[PDB]
């Protein structure tokens, strides 16, 4: 489902932001 | 210092952590995000992370403080570099294609429950050329829409 692709991109983006803290 | 496009992108990121829209990120909110990614932080880790970013020592992160972080650490990201970076992370063997087994690993790594049928469906829906894997152009087409 496209929603799960998009959710994975967002999770990867959130992981990168968490790693900035 | 920061352009308008990037301050808007960073505010959107901030909003994903500030779930109650009160204008601050708490250790609870940071912990919620981390656990949604399959991570298992202790309360002590969460406190340390909030302390590193929290300029006025009030124990929460406001958007100005978050912006200072993003400007020190991510002052060169767009929607495009982030898709490129995600592809590089997902393509574990570096052959320029995401396989079924690589996508399963990514899902586990990001705390996303999976089935074989879901992974198969995901690869088939993204695989425009029908070669059975997802190349960068395919990835970008699937990832461009939020
Ligand atoms: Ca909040
Ligand atoms: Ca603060
Ligand atoms: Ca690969
Ligand atoms: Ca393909």
């Amino acid at each position: 489902k496209k929603a799960v692709w998009h959710k994975l991109l967002s999770k990867q983006r959130k992981r990168a932001v968490v790693a900035c803290f | 210092q920061l352009t308008e496009e990037q301050i808007a992108e960073f505010k959107e990121a901030f909003s994903l952590f500030d779930k109650d829209g009160d204008g601050t990120i708490t250790t609870k909110e940071l912990g919620t995000v981390m656990r949604s990614l399959g991570q298992n932080p202790t309360e002590a880790e969460l406190q340390d992370m909030i302390n590193e970013v929290d300029a006025d020592g009030n124990g929460t992160i406001d958007f100005p403080e978050f912006l200072t972080m993003m400007a020190r650490k991510m002052k060169d990201t767009d929607s495009e570099e982030e898709i490129r970076e995600a592809f590089r992370v997902f393509d574990k063997d570096g052959n320029g294609y995401i396989s079924v087994a690589e996508l399963r690993h990514v899902m586990t790594n990001l705390g996303e429950k999976l089935t074989d049928e879901e992974v198969d469906e995901m690869i088939r829906e993204a695989d425009i050329d029908g070669d059975g894997q997802v190349n960068y152009e395919e990835f970008v087409q699937m990832m461009t829409a939020k």
